[PDB]
Protein backbone atom coordinates (compact mmCIF):
# COMPACT_ATOMS: atom_id res chain seq x y z
CA UNK A 1 0.00 0.00 0.00
CA UNK A 2 2.89 2.36 0.84
CA UNK A 3 0.87 4.17 3.77
CA UNK A 4 -2.93 4.67 1.83
CA UNK A 5 -6.17 4.39 3.20
CA UNK A 6 -8.05 3.69 -0.25
CA UNK A 7 -5.40 0.96 -0.60
CA UNK A 8 -5.81 -0.78 3.03
CA UNK A 9 -9.55 -0.65 2.64
CA UNK A 10 -9.25 -2.37 -0.60
CA UNK A 11 -6.62 -5.04 0.04
CA UNK A 12 -9.21 -5.86 3.09
CA UNK A 13 -11.39 -8.15 0.82
CA UNK A 14 -8.33 -10.44 -0.18
CA UNK A 15 -8.67 -12.10 3.44
CA UNK A 16 -6.08 -13.21 5.13
CA UNK A 17 -2.67 -13.62 2.90
CA UNK A 18 0.17 -12.55 4.38
CA UNK A 19 -0.52 -13.76 7.47
CA UNK A 20 0.91 -16.76 5.01
CA UNK A 21 4.08 -14.90 4.30
CA UNK A 22 4.87 -13.86 7.43
CA UNK A 23 4.62 -17.31 8.94
CA UNK A 24 6.90 -18.90 6.26
CA UNK A 25 9.66 -15.85 6.71
CA UNK A 26 9.57 -16.61 10.69
CA UNK A 27 10.02 -20.49 9.82
CA UNK A 28 13.01 -19.79 7.72
CA UNK A 29 14.57 -17.76 10.01
CA UNK A 30 14.27 -19.58 12.81
CA UNK A 31 15.59 -22.72 10.85
CA UNK A 32 18.70 -20.31 9.80
CA UNK A 33 18.98 -20.30 13.64
CA UNK A 34 18.93 -23.75 14.46
CA UNK A 35 21.04 -24.78 11.56
CA UNK A 36 24.04 -22.83 12.94
CA UNK A 37 23.27 -23.63 16.82
CA UNK A 38 23.55 -27.84 15.60
CA UNK A 39 26.53 -27.51 13.36
CA UNK A 40 29.00 -25.59 15.90
CA UNK A 41 27.46 -26.53 19.46
CA UNK A 42 28.35 -29.75 20.19
CA UNK A 43 30.79 -29.33 22.78
CA UNK A 44 29.52 -29.11 26.82
CA UNK A 45 32.27 -27.39 27.73
CA UNK A 46 34.82 -24.84 26.85
CA UNK A 47 38.47 -26.42 26.96
CA UNK A 48 41.98 -24.31 26.98
CA UNK A 49 45.50 -24.52 25.84
CA UNK A 50 48.06 -24.90 28.21
CA UNK A 51 50.20 -21.68 27.96
CA UNK A 52 53.57 -23.54 27.20
CA UNK A 53 52.95 -25.63 23.96
CA UNK A 54 55.37 -28.47 22.82
CA UNK A 55 53.84 -30.53 21.14
CA UNK A 56 56.53 -32.91 19.54
CA UNK A 57 57.84 -30.78 17.36
CA UNK A 58 54.34 -30.11 15.44
CA UNK A 59 53.10 -25.55 15.14
CA UNK A 60 50.06 -24.69 15.53
CA UNK A 61 50.73 -20.97 15.51
CA UNK A 62 48.74 -20.34 12.58
CA UNK A 63 45.59 -21.60 13.78
CA UNK A 64 45.41 -21.13 17.31
CA UNK A 65 43.63 -18.13 18.42
CA UNK A 66 45.88 -15.00 19.11
CA UNK A 67 45.18 -13.04 21.91
CA UNK A 68 46.65 -10.06 21.17
CA UNK A 69 44.47 -9.22 18.22
CA UNK A 70 40.80 -7.53 20.06
CA UNK A 71 38.57 -10.13 17.95
CA UNK A 72 40.56 -13.55 19.49
CA UNK A 73 40.57 -14.83 16.17
CA UNK A 74 43.55 -16.36 14.21
CA UNK A 75 45.43 -15.82 11.23
CA UNK A 76 43.40 -18.13 8.81
CA UNK A 77 39.97 -16.88 10.06
CA UNK A 78 41.47 -13.04 9.59
CA UNK A 79 41.97 -14.25 5.93
CA UNK A 80 39.12 -15.78 5.44
CA UNK A 81 36.50 -12.70 6.91
CA UNK A 82 38.87 -10.01 5.08
CA UNK A 83 39.00 -11.83 1.05
CA UNK A 84 35.23 -12.34 1.05
CA UNK A 85 33.55 -9.08 1.08
CA UNK A 86 14.06 0.69 2.26
CA UNK A 87 10.38 -0.36 1.91
CA UNK A 88 9.20 -2.57 4.60
CA UNK A 89 12.56 -5.34 4.46
CA UNK A 90 14.05 -5.82 7.05
CA UNK A 91 16.86 -7.64 8.11
CA UNK A 92 17.18 -10.03 11.61
CA UNK A 93 20.97 -10.67 13.49
CA UNK A 94 21.52 -13.91 13.95
CA UNK A 95 21.41 -15.11 17.70
CA UNK A 96 24.89 -16.15 17.75
CA UNK A 97 27.50 -13.30 17.20
CA UNK A 98 30.66 -14.17 15.53
CA UNK A 99 32.82 -14.37 18.86
CA UNK A 100 31.06 -16.95 20.19
CA UNK A 101 31.45 -18.98 17.00
CA UNK A 102 34.98 -18.42 16.93
CA UNK A 103 34.97 -19.44 21.13
CA UNK A 104 33.54 -22.48 19.88
CA UNK A 105 35.87 -23.47 16.73
CA UNK A 106 38.74 -22.41 19.21
CA UNK A 107 37.57 -24.41 22.60
CA UNK A 108 37.21 -27.78 19.87
CA UNK A 109 40.27 -27.34 18.37
CA UNK A 110 41.99 -27.14 21.87
CA UNK A 111 40.02 -30.53 22.75
CA UNK A 112 41.46 -31.95 19.58
CA UNK A 113 44.81 -31.59 20.09
CA UNK A 114 45.20 -31.78 24.16
CA UNK A 115 42.40 -35.19 24.72
CA UNK A 116 42.40 -36.55 21.22
CA UNK A 117 38.84 -38.66 20.39
CA UNK A 118 38.51 -39.25 23.78
CA UNK A 119 36.56 -35.75 24.28
CA UNK A 120 33.80 -36.70 22.31
CA UNK A 121 32.60 -40.01 23.88
CA UNK A 122 32.97 -38.85 27.71
CA UNK A 123 35.36 -36.48 29.71
CA UNK A 124 38.48 -35.04 28.12
CA UNK A 125 41.60 -37.19 28.80
CA UNK A 126 45.64 -36.19 28.56
CA UNK A 127 47.56 -37.78 26.08
CA UNK A 128 50.78 -36.79 24.49
CA UNK A 129 50.36 -35.91 21.20
CA UNK A 130 53.11 -37.74 19.81
CA UNK A 131 51.55 -41.07 21.38
CA UNK A 132 48.14 -39.77 19.97
CA UNK A 133 49.56 -39.43 16.34
CA UNK A 134 51.20 -42.96 16.99
CA UNK A 135 47.52 -44.14 17.86
CA UNK A 136 46.46 -42.58 13.98
CA UNK A 137 48.82 -44.43 12.29
CA UNK A 138 47.77 -47.83 13.77
CA UNK A 139 44.48 -47.09 12.87
CA UNK A 140 45.06 -46.93 9.07
CA UNK A 141 46.86 -50.09 8.58
CA UNK A 142 50.68 -48.84 9.52
CA UNK A 143 52.93 -50.08 12.71
CA UNK A 144 53.73 -47.43 15.13
CA UNK A 145 57.27 -47.80 14.96
CA UNK A 146 56.98 -46.07 11.83
CA UNK A 147 56.25 -42.55 13.44
CA UNK A 148 58.69 -42.86 16.26
CA UNK A 149 61.13 -43.37 13.94
CA UNK A 150 60.30 -40.16 11.47
CA UNK A 151 59.01 -37.91 14.00
CA UNK A 152 61.09 -35.19 12.71
CA UNK A 153 60.80 -35.82 9.24
CA UNK A 154 57.04 -36.08 9.52
CA UNK A 155 56.68 -32.59 11.63
CA UNK A 156 58.84 -30.96 9.23
CA UNK A 157 56.32 -32.19 6.24
CA UNK A 158 53.62 -30.85 8.29
CA UNK A 159 54.60 -27.66 8.64
CA UNK A 160 55.34 -26.94 5.54
CA UNK A 161 52.04 -27.95 4.08
CA UNK A 162 50.20 -25.70 6.62
CA UNK A 163 52.38 -22.55 5.61
CA UNK A 164 51.56 -23.40 1.76
CA UNK A 165 47.90 -23.91 2.54
CA UNK A 166 47.97 -20.76 4.25
CA UNK A 167 49.80 -18.83 1.22
CA UNK A 168 47.81 -20.53 -1.76
CA UNK A 169 44.93 -19.31 0.50
CA UNK A 170 46.15 -15.68 0.92
CA UNK A 171 47.00 -15.02 -2.84
CA UNK A 172 44.89 -16.93 -5.02
CA UNK A 173 41.81 -15.61 -5.45
CA UNK A 174 38.19 -17.29 -6.01
CA UNK A 175 38.80 -20.02 -3.81
CA UNK A 176 35.29 -19.13 -1.54
CA UNK A 177 33.18 -19.46 -4.29
CA UNK A 178 29.95 -20.76 -2.64
CA UNK A 179 29.99 -18.37 0.20
CA UNK A 180 30.53 -15.12 -2.46
CA UNK A 181 27.69 -17.20 -4.41
CA UNK A 182 25.01 -17.39 -1.82
CA UNK A 183 25.36 -13.84 -0.67
CA UNK A 184 25.65 -12.40 -4.25
CA UNK A 185 21.90 -14.65 -4.91
CA UNK A 186 20.31 -13.18 -1.66
CA UNK A 187 21.20 -9.53 -2.63
CA UNK A 188 20.22 -10.06 -6.01
CA UNK A 189 17.08 -11.29 -4.96
CA UNK A 190 16.06 -8.51 -2.49
CA UNK A 191 16.95 -5.96 -5.36
CA UNK A 192 15.17 -7.12 -8.07
CA UNK A 193 12.19 -7.55 -5.30
CA UNK A 194 12.69 -3.84 -4.71
CA UNK A 195 13.06 -3.07 -8.16
CA UNK A 196 9.76 -4.74 -9.28
CA UNK A 197 8.17 -1.65 -7.51
CA UNK A 198 8.09 0.51 -10.11
CA UNK A 199 5.96 -1.31 -13.12
CA UNK A 200 2.32 0.18 -14.32
CA UNK A 201 1.19 -3.52 -14.91
CA UNK A 202 -1.27 -2.07 -17.38
CA UNK A 203 -2.21 1.18 -15.00
CA UNK A 204 -1.71 4.89 -16.21
CA UNK A 205 0.79 5.35 -13.96
CA UNK A 206 3.48 3.78 -11.39
CA UNK A 207 3.07 5.45 -8.28
CA UNK A 208 -0.07 5.69 -6.14
CA UNK A 209 -0.28 8.94 -5.11
CA UNK A 210 -1.14 10.88 -9.10
CA UNK A 211 -3.68 7.79 -9.50
CA UNK A 212 -5.33 8.87 -6.59
CA UNK A 213 -5.40 13.01 -7.28
CA UNK A 214 -5.62 12.72 -10.79
CA UNK A 215 -9.23 10.50 -10.98
CA UNK A 216 -12.38 10.32 -9.45
CA UNK A 217 -12.57 6.96 -7.25
CA UNK A 218 -14.89 5.39 -9.25
CA UNK A 219 -12.18 5.04 -12.09
CA UNK A 220 -8.83 5.33 -9.91
CA UNK A 221 -10.02 2.56 -8.04
CA UNK A 222 -9.85 0.04 -10.77
CA UNK A 223 -6.08 1.60 -11.43
CA UNK A 224 -5.80 0.40 -8.04
CA UNK A 225 -6.37 -3.49 -8.24
CA UNK A 226 -4.30 -3.58 -10.73
CA UNK A 227 -1.17 -2.46 -9.35
CA UNK A 228 -2.57 -4.46 -5.69
CA UNK A 229 -2.82 -7.72 -7.56
CA UNK A 230 0.56 -6.97 -9.38
CA UNK A 231 2.57 -6.42 -6.86
CA UNK A 232 1.15 -9.00 -4.44
CA UNK A 233 2.05 -11.93 -7.57
CA UNK A 234 6.18 -10.56 -7.09
CA UNK A 235 5.88 -10.80 -3.34
CA UNK A 236 4.64 -14.56 -3.82
CA UNK A 237 7.53 -15.04 -6.56
CA UNK A 238 10.18 -13.64 -4.15
CA UNK A 239 8.52 -16.08 -1.03
CA UNK A 240 8.83 -19.24 -3.24
CA UNK A 241 12.37 -18.75 -4.50
CA UNK A 242 13.07 -18.27 -0.39
CA UNK A 243 11.84 -21.38 0.37
CA UNK A 244 13.30 -23.44 -2.34
CA UNK A 245 16.88 -21.85 -1.42
CA UNK A 246 16.42 -22.14 2.51
CA UNK A 247 15.92 -26.01 1.68
CA UNK A 248 19.06 -26.43 -0.21
CA UNK A 249 21.07 -24.30 2.50
CA UNK A 250 19.43 -26.94 5.24
CA UNK A 251 20.52 -29.53 2.79
CA UNK A 252 24.38 -28.51 3.00
CA UNK A 253 24.13 -27.23 6.52
CA UNK A 254 22.99 -31.21 7.57
CA UNK A 255 26.24 -32.42 5.52
CA UNK A 256 28.71 -30.25 7.12
CA UNK A 257 27.15 -31.30 10.78
CA UNK A 258 27.54 -34.80 9.68
CA UNK A 259 31.33 -34.24 8.48
CA UNK A 260 32.48 -32.09 11.27
CA UNK A 261 30.82 -35.40 13.92
CA UNK A 262 32.66 -37.65 12.15
CA UNK A 263 35.81 -36.55 10.68
CA UNK A 264 36.90 -33.99 13.51
CA UNK A 265 35.86 -36.00 17.03
CA UNK A 266 37.20 -39.08 15.22
CA UNK A 267 39.42 -41.24 12.66
CA UNK A 268 37.27 -42.01 9.69
CA UNK B 1 31.69 -47.60 13.98
CA UNK B 2 30.94 -44.37 12.14
CA UNK B 3 30.94 -41.62 15.59
CA UNK B 4 28.08 -40.03 17.04
CA UNK B 5 25.61 -40.99 14.31
CA UNK B 6 23.53 -43.55 16.53
CA UNK B 7 24.03 -42.73 20.53
CA UNK B 8 26.33 -40.95 22.11
CA UNK B 9 29.66 -42.48 23.29
CA UNK B 10 30.72 -46.06 21.83
CA UNK B 11 27.58 -47.53 20.48
CA UNK B 12 26.76 -51.40 21.54
CA UNK B 13 23.12 -51.31 19.82
CA UNK B 14 19.61 -50.27 19.35
CA UNK B 15 16.11 -50.78 19.27
CA UNK B 16 12.84 -49.72 17.46
CA UNK B 17 9.71 -48.67 18.93
CA UNK B 18 6.59 -47.49 17.09
CA UNK B 19 4.64 -43.93 17.28
CA UNK B 20 1.74 -42.68 15.19
CA UNK B 21 3.66 -40.98 12.35
CA UNK B 22 7.04 -41.99 12.83
CA UNK B 23 9.81 -44.13 15.28
CA UNK B 24 11.85 -44.02 18.10
CA UNK B 25 15.12 -45.38 18.11
CA UNK B 26 16.46 -46.65 21.76
CA UNK B 27 20.31 -46.34 21.47
CA UNK B 28 22.74 -48.25 24.41
CA UNK B 29 26.14 -46.95 24.69
CA UNK B 30 29.42 -47.36 26.33
CA UNK B 31 30.50 -44.21 28.43
CA UNK B 32 34.13 -44.72 30.62
CA UNK B 33 34.51 -42.83 33.89
CA UNK B 34 36.50 -42.96 37.13
CA UNK B 35 39.95 -41.69 35.51
CA UNK B 36 43.69 -41.64 37.16
CA UNK B 37 46.46 -40.42 36.43
CA UNK B 38 49.91 -41.97 35.50
CA UNK B 39 53.17 -41.30 33.65
CA UNK B 40 53.81 -42.86 30.25
CA UNK B 41 56.49 -43.39 27.76
CA UNK B 42 56.41 -44.44 23.77
CA UNK B 43 58.97 -47.09 24.11
CA UNK B 44 61.29 -49.74 26.02
CA UNK B 45 65.12 -49.26 25.95
CA UNK B 46 66.52 -52.75 27.19
CA UNK B 47 70.06 -54.54 26.31
CA UNK B 48 70.00 -52.23 23.56
CA UNK B 49 67.30 -52.82 21.52
CA UNK B 50 63.72 -51.14 21.86
CA UNK B 51 60.04 -52.75 22.72
CA UNK B 52 57.00 -51.23 21.84
CA UNK B 53 53.84 -52.87 22.87
CA UNK B 54 51.41 -55.36 20.43
CA UNK B 55 48.49 -53.62 21.85
CA UNK B 56 48.17 -51.58 24.50
CA UNK B 57 50.20 -48.94 26.04
CA UNK B 58 52.99 -48.40 28.71
CA UNK B 59 51.83 -46.77 32.11
CA UNK B 60 53.98 -46.63 35.85
CA UNK B 61 52.22 -46.39 39.22
CA UNK B 62 55.16 -44.25 40.49
CA UNK B 63 58.17 -47.30 40.76
CA UNK B 64 57.11 -50.13 38.46
CA UNK B 65 55.86 -49.97 34.65
CA UNK B 66 52.98 -52.17 33.22
CA UNK B 67 50.90 -52.47 29.97
CA UNK B 68 47.31 -51.93 29.87
CA UNK B 69 44.77 -51.66 26.90
CA UNK B 70 43.80 -48.55 26.10
CA UNK B 71 40.23 -48.60 27.71
CA UNK B 72 40.42 -49.92 31.10
CA UNK B 73 42.76 -49.62 33.48
CA UNK B 74 44.28 -53.48 34.11
CA UNK B 75 48.14 -53.23 34.83
CA UNK B 76 50.32 -56.30 33.58
CA UNK B 77 53.92 -57.58 33.59
CA UNK B 78 55.64 -56.81 30.28
CA UNK B 79 56.87 -59.91 28.77
CA UNK B 80 58.42 -60.47 25.34
CA UNK B 81 54.85 -61.87 24.12
CA UNK B 82 53.07 -58.65 23.84
CA UNK B 83 55.97 -56.32 22.66
CA UNK B 84 57.72 -56.40 19.90
CA UNK B 85 61.59 -55.45 18.93
CA UNK B 86 62.99 -52.95 16.05
CA UNK B 87 65.68 -50.97 16.15
CA UNK B 88 67.71 -49.77 19.04
CA UNK B 89 67.42 -47.41 21.90
CA UNK B 90 68.63 -44.35 19.88
CA UNK B 91 66.74 -43.06 17.73
CA UNK B 92 63.53 -42.15 19.56
CA UNK B 93 62.20 -39.05 21.36
CA UNK B 94 61.37 -40.39 24.94
CA UNK B 95 62.48 -43.82 25.54
CA UNK B 96 63.37 -45.10 29.51
CA UNK B 97 65.10 -47.76 30.97
CA UNK B 98 63.54 -50.67 31.90
CA UNK B 99 64.44 -54.85 31.96
CA UNK B 100 61.24 -56.81 29.98
CA UNK B 101 61.15 -60.65 31.56
CA UNK B 102 60.79 -63.58 29.01
CA UNK B 103 59.42 -67.36 30.12
CA UNK B 104 61.29 -69.44 28.94
CA UNK B 105 64.82 -68.84 30.72
CA UNK B 106 63.17 -69.44 34.03
CA UNK B 107 60.77 -71.96 32.96
CA UNK B 108 64.46 -73.96 31.71
CA UNK B 109 65.32 -74.51 34.87
CA UNK C 1 15.82 -10.92 33.30
CA UNK C 2 17.81 -9.92 29.78
CA UNK C 3 21.65 -11.88 30.35
CA UNK C 4 24.05 -12.58 27.83
CA UNK C 5 23.64 -16.04 26.78
CA UNK C 6 26.46 -18.02 28.30
CA UNK C 7 28.10 -20.91 26.11
CA UNK C 8 29.40 -23.49 28.36
CA UNK C 9 31.36 -24.12 31.50
CA UNK C 10 35.11 -23.34 31.53
CA UNK C 11 38.22 -25.92 32.13
CA UNK C 12 42.05 -26.39 31.34
CA UNK C 13 42.66 -30.20 30.95
CA UNK C 14 46.08 -30.82 32.32
CA UNK C 15 48.32 -31.21 29.02
CA UNK C 16 52.43 -32.70 30.16
CA UNK C 17 54.09 -34.68 27.59
CA UNK C 18 54.22 -37.76 29.51
CA UNK C 19 51.35 -37.96 31.40
CA UNK C 20 47.99 -40.03 30.30
CA UNK C 21 44.49 -40.64 32.27
CA UNK C 22 43.02 -44.07 31.66
CA UNK C 23 39.59 -44.90 32.94
CA UNK C 24 38.96 -47.92 35.51
CA UNK C 25 35.27 -47.40 35.37
CA UNK C 26 32.21 -47.55 33.11
CA UNK C 27 28.88 -47.19 32.73
CA UNK C 28 26.16 -47.93 30.54
CA UNK C 29 23.73 -45.07 29.19
CA UNK C 30 20.40 -45.25 27.06
CA UNK C 31 19.20 -42.59 25.07
CA UNK C 32 16.30 -41.98 22.92
CA UNK C 33 15.80 -40.36 19.21
CA UNK C 34 12.91 -39.75 17.29
CA UNK C 35 11.79 -39.16 13.85
CA UNK C 36 9.27 -38.80 11.63
CA UNK C 37 8.07 -41.04 8.49
CA UNK C 38 5.05 -40.00 7.02
CA UNK C 39 2.01 -37.90 7.02
CA UNK C 40 -1.34 -38.05 6.82
CA UNK C 41 -3.06 -38.49 2.97
CA UNK C 42 -5.76 -36.11 1.91
CA UNK C 43 -7.18 -35.27 -1.81
CA UNK C 44 -9.23 -32.31 -2.95
CA UNK C 45 -11.32 -32.24 -5.76
CA UNK C 46 -11.05 -29.01 -7.74
CA UNK C 47 -14.81 -28.66 -8.67
CA UNK C 48 -16.40 -28.73 -5.96
CA UNK C 49 -13.85 -26.43 -3.79
CA UNK C 50 -14.19 -23.74 -6.75
CA UNK D 1 6.26 -37.83 33.91
CA UNK D 2 7.83 -35.06 31.34
CA UNK D 3 5.79 -33.77 28.39
CA UNK D 4 6.62 -31.70 25.14
CA UNK D 5 9.50 -34.82 24.37
CA UNK D 6 7.57 -35.26 21.11
CA UNK D 7 7.94 -31.93 19.45
CA UNK D 8 8.46 -32.84 15.96
CA UNK D 9 5.35 -35.20 15.20
CA UNK D 10 3.00 -32.47 16.75
CA UNK D 11 4.94 -30.27 14.85
CA UNK D 12 4.29 -31.65 11.65
CA UNK D 13 0.34 -32.47 12.57
CA UNK D 14 0.04 -28.88 13.67
CA UNK D 15 1.56 -27.88 9.96
CA UNK D 16 -0.78 -29.79 8.34
CA UNK D 17 -4.08 -28.87 10.05
CA UNK D 18 -3.21 -25.05 9.63
CA UNK D 19 -2.93 -25.25 6.37
CA UNK D 20 -5.92 -27.11 5.91
CA UNK D 21 -7.70 -24.46 8.20
CA UNK D 22 -6.14 -21.39 6.57
CA UNK D 23 -7.54 -23.20 2.93
CA UNK D 24 -10.79 -23.68 4.08
CA UNK D 25 -11.41 -20.37 5.16
CA UNK D 26 -10.16 -18.55 2.13
CA UNK D 27 -13.85 -19.35 1.21
CA UNK D 28 -15.01 -16.70 2.32
CA UNK D 29 -13.53 -13.37 0.81
CA UNK D 30 -15.62 -11.17 -1.70
CA UNK D 31 -12.20 -11.03 -3.48
CA UNK D 32 -13.68 -8.00 -5.11
CA UNK D 33 -16.90 -9.17 -6.04
CA UNK D 34 -20.55 -8.83 -4.58
CA UNK D 35 -20.57 -11.24 -2.43
CA UNK D 36 -18.46 -14.36 -1.32
CA UNK D 37 -21.69 -16.74 -2.13
CA UNK D 38 -22.09 -18.66 -5.47
CA UNK D 39 -25.61 -19.17 -5.43
CA UNK D 40 -27.09 -15.86 -4.25
CA UNK D 41 -24.98 -14.04 -7.01
CA UNK D 42 -27.04 -17.12 -9.42
CA UNK D 43 -30.25 -16.10 -7.64
CA UNK D 44 -30.19 -12.36 -8.12
CA UNK D 45 -28.42 -11.75 -11.05
CA UNK D 46 -28.59 -12.62 -14.82
CA UNK D 47 -25.86 -14.33 -16.70
CA UNK D 48 -24.67 -11.54 -18.84
CA UNK D 49 -23.74 -9.58 -16.03
C1 LIG E 1 55.47 -21.66 14.13
O1 LIG E 1 55.51 -21.07 12.84
C2 LIG E 1 55.49 -19.64 12.85
C3 LIG E 1 55.43 -19.20 11.41
O2 LIG E 1 54.37 -18.28 11.19
C4 LIG E 1 56.72 -19.11 13.58
O3 LIG E 1 56.62 -17.70 13.69
C5 LIG E 1 57.72 -17.08 12.99
O4 LIG E 1 58.94 -17.16 13.75
C6 LIG E 1 60.06 -16.56 13.09
C7 LIG E 1 61.26 -16.79 13.98
O5 LIG E 1 61.27 -15.87 15.07
C8 LIG E 1 59.80 -15.08 12.83
O6 LIG E 1 60.88 -14.52 12.10
C9 LIG E 1 58.50 -14.90 12.05
O7 LIG E 1 58.19 -13.52 11.92
C10 LIG E 1 57.36 -15.61 12.76
N1 LIG E 1 56.13 -15.49 12.00
C11 LIG E 1 55.01 -14.96 12.51
C12 LIG E 1 53.83 -14.90 11.59
O8 LIG E 1 54.96 -14.54 13.66
C13 LIG E 1 56.80 -19.72 14.98
O9 LIG E 1 58.03 -19.35 15.59
C14 LIG E 1 56.70 -21.24 14.92
N2 LIG E 1 56.66 -21.79 16.26
C15 LIG E 1 57.75 -21.97 17.01
C16 LIG E 1 57.52 -22.55 18.37
O10 LIG E 1 58.87 -21.67 16.61
C1 LIG F 1 53.17 -49.99 42.12
O1 LIG F 1 52.78 -51.34 41.86
C2 LIG F 1 53.66 -52.31 42.44
C3 LIG F 1 53.15 -53.67 42.00
O2 LIG F 1 52.02 -54.06 42.76
C4 LIG F 1 53.69 -52.15 43.96
O3 LIG F 1 54.62 -53.06 44.52
C5 LIG F 1 53.92 -53.92 45.44
O4 LIG F 1 53.48 -53.21 46.59
C6 LIG F 1 52.75 -54.02 47.53
C7 LIG F 1 52.26 -53.11 48.62
O5 LIG F 1 52.20 -53.79 49.87
C8 LIG F 1 53.66 -55.14 48.04
O6 LIG F 1 52.91 -55.98 48.91
C9 LIG F 1 54.21 -55.95 46.88
O7 LIG F 1 55.15 -56.90 47.35
C10 LIG F 1 54.88 -55.03 45.87
N1 LIG F 1 55.35 -55.79 44.72
C11 LIG F 1 56.56 -56.35 44.66
C12 LIG F 1 56.87 -57.10 43.40
O8 LIG F 1 57.36 -56.26 45.58
C13 LIG F 1 54.08 -50.72 44.32
O9 LIG F 1 53.98 -50.54 45.73
C14 LIG F 1 53.16 -49.73 43.62
N2 LIG F 1 53.57 -48.37 43.91
C15 LIG F 1 52.70 -47.39 44.18
C16 LIG F 1 53.29 -46.04 44.46
O10 LIG F 1 51.49 -47.59 44.20
C1 LIG G 1 58.90 -33.11 28.13
O1 LIG G 1 58.93 -31.83 28.72
C2 LIG G 1 59.96 -31.68 29.70
C3 LIG G 1 59.78 -30.31 30.31
O2 LIG G 1 58.90 -29.51 29.53
C4 LIG G 1 61.34 -31.88 29.08
O3 LIG G 1 62.28 -31.90 30.14
C5 LIG G 1 63.55 -31.34 29.76
O4 LIG G 1 64.40 -32.33 29.19
C6 LIG G 1 65.69 -31.84 28.79
C7 LIG G 1 66.41 -33.00 28.15
O5 LIG G 1 66.92 -33.90 29.12
C8 LIG G 1 66.43 -31.27 30.00
O6 LIG G 1 67.67 -30.72 29.58
C9 LIG G 1 65.58 -30.20 30.67
O7 LIG G 1 66.22 -29.76 31.87
C10 LIG G 1 64.20 -30.75 31.01
N1 LIG G 1 63.37 -29.71 31.59
C11 LIG G 1 63.28 -29.49 32.90
C12 LIG G 1 62.38 -28.38 33.33
O8 LIG G 1 63.90 -30.17 33.71
C13 LIG G 1 61.41 -33.19 28.30
O9 LIG G 1 62.60 -33.24 27.52
C14 LIG G 1 60.21 -33.34 27.37
N2 LIG G 1 60.24 -34.60 26.63
C15 LIG G 1 60.17 -35.86 27.09
C16 LIG G 1 60.05 -36.07 28.57
O10 LIG G 1 60.21 -36.82 26.32
C1 LIG H 1 69.96 -46.85 30.39
O1 LIG H 1 71.07 -47.69 30.69
C2 LIG H 1 72.19 -47.49 29.80
C3 LIG H 1 73.23 -48.52 30.18
O2 LIG H 1 72.81 -49.31 31.29
C4 LIG H 1 72.69 -46.06 29.91
O3 LIG H 1 73.71 -45.86 28.94
C5 LIG H 1 74.84 -45.21 29.56
O4 LIG H 1 74.64 -43.80 29.65
C6 LIG H 1 75.73 -43.09 30.26
C7 LIG H 1 75.32 -41.64 30.34
O5 LIG H 1 75.16 -41.09 29.04
C8 LIG H 1 77.01 -43.31 29.46
O6 LIG H 1 78.10 -42.68 30.12
C9 LIG H 1 77.28 -44.80 29.30
O7 LIG H 1 78.40 -45.00 28.44
C10 LIG H 1 76.07 -45.50 28.71
N1 LIG H 1 76.30 -46.93 28.61
C11 LIG H 1 76.02 -47.63 27.51
C12 LIG H 1 76.32 -49.10 27.57
O8 LIG H 1 75.54 -47.11 26.51
C13 LIG H 1 71.56 -45.07 29.67
O9 LIG H 1 72.00 -43.75 29.95
C14 LIG H 1 70.37 -45.40 30.56
N2 LIG H 1 69.25 -44.51 30.27
C15 LIG H 1 69.08 -43.33 30.88
C16 LIG H 1 67.88 -42.55 30.45
O10 LIG H 1 69.85 -42.93 31.73
C1 LIG I 1 46.55 -35.09 37.55
O1 LIG I 1 47.67 -34.21 37.82
C2 LIG I 1 47.35 -32.81 37.94
C3 LIG I 1 48.65 -32.08 38.17
O2 LIG I 1 49.48 -32.79 39.09
C4 LIG I 1 46.35 -32.62 39.07
O3 LIG I 1 46.08 -31.24 39.30
C5 LIG I 1 45.14 -30.62 38.42
O4 LIG I 1 45.79 -29.81 37.44
C6 LIG I 1 44.89 -29.13 36.55
C7 LIG I 1 45.76 -28.36 35.57
O5 LIG I 1 46.99 -27.98 36.16
C8 LIG I 1 43.94 -28.23 37.33
O6 LIG I 1 43.00 -27.66 36.43
C9 LIG I 1 43.22 -29.02 38.41
O7 LIG I 1 42.45 -28.14 39.22
C10 LIG I 1 44.23 -29.76 39.28
N1 LIG I 1 43.55 -30.56 40.28
C11 LIG I 1 43.14 -30.06 41.46
C12 LIG I 1 42.46 -31.02 42.38
O8 LIG I 1 43.32 -28.89 41.76
C13 LIG I 1 45.09 -33.43 38.76
O9 LIG I 1 44.14 -33.28 39.81
C14 LIG I 1 45.47 -34.90 38.62
N2 LIG I 1 44.29 -35.71 38.34
C15 LIG I 1 43.53 -35.59 37.24
C16 LIG I 1 42.36 -36.53 37.15
O10 LIG I 1 43.77 -34.77 36.37
C1 LIG J 1 31.68 -48.59 39.04
O1 LIG J 1 30.56 -47.78 39.35
C2 LIG J 1 29.47 -48.50 39.94
C3 LIG J 1 28.33 -47.52 40.09
O2 LIG J 1 28.45 -46.45 39.16
C4 LIG J 1 29.91 -49.10 41.27
O3 LIG J 1 28.85 -49.88 41.80
C5 LIG J 1 28.50 -49.42 43.12
O4 LIG J 1 29.42 -49.89 44.09
C6 LIG J 1 29.13 -49.45 45.43
C7 LIG J 1 30.25 -49.97 46.31
O5 LIG J 1 30.61 -51.29 45.95
C8 LIG J 1 27.76 -49.96 45.86
O6 LIG J 1 27.45 -49.44 47.14
C9 LIG J 1 26.70 -49.52 44.85
O7 LIG J 1 25.45 -50.11 45.18
C10 LIG J 1 27.10 -49.94 43.44
N1 LIG J 1 26.12 -49.46 42.48
C11 LIG J 1 25.36 -50.28 41.75
C12 LIG J 1 24.41 -49.62 40.80
O8 LIG J 1 25.43 -51.50 41.85
C13 LIG J 1 31.14 -49.98 41.06
O9 LIG J 1 31.63 -50.43 42.31
C14 LIG J 1 32.23 -49.22 40.32
N2 LIG J 1 33.35 -50.10 40.02
C15 LIG J 1 34.28 -50.43 40.92
C16 LIG J 1 35.36 -51.35 40.44
O10 LIG J 1 34.25 -50.01 42.07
Amino acid sequence: CGDSTECSNLLLQYGSFCTQLNRALTGIAVEQDKNTQEVFAQVKQIYKTPPIKDFGGFNFSQILPDPSKPSKRSFIEDLLFNKVTFNGLTVLPPLLTDEMIAQYTSALLAGTITSGWTFGAGAALQIPFAMQMAYRFNGIGVTQNVLYENQKLIANQFNSAIGKIQDSLSSTASALGKLQNVVNQNAQALNTLVKQLSSNFGAISSVLNDILSRLDPPEAEVQIDRLITGRLQSLQTYVTQQLIRAAEIRASANLAATKMSECVLGQS
Amino acid sequence: KRVDFCGKGYHLMSFPQSAPHGVVFLHVTYVPAQEKNFTTAPAICHDGKAHFPREGVFVSNGTHWFVTQRNFYEPQIITTDNTFVSGNCDVVIGIVNNTVYDPLQPELD
Amino acid sequence: IAYTMSLGAENSVAYSNNSIAIPTNFTISVTTEILPVSMTKTSVDCTMYI
